[PDB]
């Protein structure tokens, strides 16, 4: 009585095209606020002048 | 209720074109958020699959040419480019009010090039001797159109009496169409005459489709 | 669990008047002899 | 991995019920609704009825009072029980798994129950055997009559189905109170009449399986 499933699956078959298949997804959502950075990358410290 | 009259009735879309199917309805709204449909396919010789729900989703299993939106009542259904996986009834079906009816069912039909029959007639088997018939078949297959109209000619005179055809639809791969012509006829009938005339008429062939059998092959 | 507390009596919401607090650092930054 | 096949029904007469069997696999009954449609039985697709997860069941306007959806939640079965039938309701009906929009996702083979006055009778199969005098060119084509069966559906296959190049299958001429199903199929010359071919013809109605040797 028009209440549908707000869930659907999908169809990840090996025999899916490059449009179907699975594509596992990784977003690094960075920021940039006044706080202290934690997150850094691996650049060599230096010294202090 | 909704009475969801889809149109066209049949399309003749070649390969590589734009096939349009659309489809009529007049209620309701909001089925989710808006007025979509879910699309389907019921192949002739293949279960039936889910193309397109909600009209702007695509579907795994099935290739992603199939596409389309839709008003609350002007629905379309755009299948671009036209592949030989299409020869199939489509049909629209509304789930936001019982009965969830489809619609009247669109036979799209593979528009491809001219092509002309096989041939190919089989005496009766022994059996069918031993019990006094005899059932001589002229197959014509692997042709498009569908138009074809076979007439069975024996020399003496024409028989229509035991005449039947058997139309075959286009099959979702093979874009080509099958019919086989059958003559169901005693063994006086088949031992009548030394030789006999399978004769038939189709739109490629402009030559007469001629192709005749003895008695003597059993 | 559900046992509520039953010394509690009711009263009227009361109110009063915040004059000038609700001051705090929007941001970690460090400023000094200005009006930002 | 996902079965959704009705059986059960061999021949019914007009005005008359009847009991289908879908074994359903893939998914479990609590999960999804198995829905129930039907195959164009002339107009465009009928749609019957669905039975919710553990809950009521939706019929159709015109199917409400007579068709009804027997749900078995323990065998993995669902049960359909219809009444008061028409020649014209002859189609292959179908169950289907409920998708998220209320959609039909999953589909399955169904079975061709077919509603007619006429008697059930077995296949007269006769092969398409050609005779001496047939000549051949890289390939030959075979066939079967099975003419004086009621009612659909009959398979004919090629040794047990082990062609599948060439196959054709034809539809049904509707005879009185019988039927006449045609068959062709390609197979190169080197399996015929130097293999041993013989046609396999399987009647689900009757469940007789005839053997003729072309």
């Amino acid at each position: 009585f028009n209440c549908y499933f707000p869930l659907q699956s999908y169809g990840f078959q090996p025999t899916n095209g490059v449009g179907y298949q699975p594509y596992r997804v990784v977003v690094l959502s960075f920021e940039l606020l006044h706080a202290p950075a934690t997150v850094c990358g691996p650049k060599k410290s230096t010294n202090l002048v | 209720n909704i009475v969801l009259t889809q149109s066209p009735a049949s399309l003749a879309v070649s390969l590589g074109q734009r096939a349009t199917i659309s489809c009529r309805a007049s209620e309701s709204v909001d089925s989710y958020g808006n007025s979509f449909l879910h699309w389907y396919q019921q192949k002739p010789g293949q279960p039936p699959k889910l193309l397109i729900y909600l009209a702007s989703n695509l579907e795994s299993g099935v290739p992603a040419r199939f596409s389309g939106s839709g008003s609350r009542t002007d629905f379309t259904l755009t299948i671009d480019p036209v592949e030989a996986d299409d020869a199939a009834t489509y049909y629209c079906q509304q789930n936001n009010e019982d009965p969830f009816t489809f619609g009247s069912g669109t036979k799209l039909e593979i528009k491809r090039a001219d092509a002309a029959p096989t041939v190919s007639i089989f005496p009766p088997s022994s059996e069918q001797l031993t019990s006094g018939g005899a059932s001589v078949v002229c197959f014509l297959n692997n042709f498009y159109p569908k138009d074809i109209n076979v007439k069975w000619k024996i020399d003496g005179s024409e028989r229509q009496n035991g005449v039947l055809n058997s139309w075959t639809d286009q099959d979702s791969k093979d874009s080509t169409y099958s019919m086989s012509s059958t003559l169901t006829l005693t063994k006086d009938e088949y031992e009548r005459h030394n030789s006999y005339t399978c004769e038939a008429t189709h739109k490629t062939s402009t030559s007469p489709i001629v192709k005749s059998f003895n008695r003597n092959e059993c | 669990q559900c046992v509520n507390l039953t010394t509690r009596t009711q009263l009227p919401p009361a109110y009063t008047n915040s004059f000038t607090r609700g001051v705090y650092y929007p941001d970690k930054v460090f400023r000094s002899s200005v009006l930002h | 991995q996902v079965q959704l096949k009705q059986s059960g029904p061999s021949l019914v007469q007009p005005s008359q019920s009847l009991s289908i069997t879908c074994t359903v696999s893939g998914f479990s009954l609590t999960s999804y609704g198995v829905h129930w449609v039907r195959q164009s039985p002339g107009k465009g697709l009928e749609w019957l009825g669905v039975m919710w997860r553990g809950g009521n069941t939706d019929y159709n306007a015109a199917f409400m009072s007579r068709l009804s959806i027997t749900k078995d939640n323990s065998k993995s079965q669902v049960f359909f029980k219809m009444n008061s039938l028409q020649t014209d309701d002859t189609a292959i009906y179908y169950c289907a798994k409920n998708g998220g929009a209320h959609a039909m996702d999953f589909w399955g083979q169904g079975t061709s129950v077919t509603v007619s006055s006429a008697k059930t009778t077995p296949p007269s199969v006769y092969p398409l055997a050609p005779g001496s005098a047939a000549q051949t060119n890289s390939m030959v084509t075979l066939g079967c009559l099975v003419k004086g069966y009621f009612p659909e559906p009959v398979t004919v296959t090629w040794n047990s189905g082990s062609l599948s190049s060439g196959v054709h299958t034809f539809p049904a001429v509707l005879q009185s109170d019988l039927y006449t199903l045609s068959s062709s199929v390609t197979v190169p010359s080197s399996t015929w009449p130097s293999e041993t071919v013989t046609c396999n013809v399987a009647h689900p109605a009757s469940s007789t399986k005839v053997d003729k040797k072309i």
